[PDB]
């Protein structure tokens, strides 16, 4: 019957409109907390750097590239 | 354990027999080592004045302060 398709019609319209939260907020913090503690990991060797008295060029990060430019 | 032999494969003492000669007191790596420095050596050495230094053949990045030369 046409009434059974129109209410087909208008249960799709309903589920088709469901509101979707700003995801972006949860993607940017994880990245944000990532690059937070990759770039914190580097206290220890950069704080072992200048308690040694070592220069800039002699100090020897064991820095690898990370894919979030951080 | 004396100087001629000691207990250990990987200890070795050069122990002086005349006055002009220097001593030594060199281990090298292994066992429970990084397989980075598995066979590498690190070195005492003591001349005849009786001054002592320490030697190591690691990169440098993995040498301590004190037998950074």
């Amino acid at each position: 019957t046409l009434i059974e398709l129109m209410i087909v019609v208008a249960i799709i319209g309903i589920l088709a409109a469901i509101a979707i939260p700003q995801y972006q907020n949860y993607i940017a913090k994880s990245q944000v907390s990532r690059v937070m503690s990759e770039t914190g990991s580097l206290k220890t060797v950069i704080e072992t750097c200048i308690l040694d008295g070592k220069t800039a060029a002699n100090c020897e990060l064991g820095w690898t590239n990370s894919n979030l430019l951080g | 354990s004396t100087a001629a032999v000691t207990g250990q494969t990987g200890l070795t003492i050069t122990y002086p027999a005349s006055a002009t000669e220097s001593a030594a007191i060199q281990g090298t790596f292994g066992n429970s080592a990084a397989i980075k420095i598995k066979n590498q050596t690190l070195t005492w050495t003591r001349t005849p004045e009786g001054a002592w230094s320490c030697a190591t053949t690691v990169e440098a990045k993995f040498k301590p302060a004190g037998c950074a030369s």
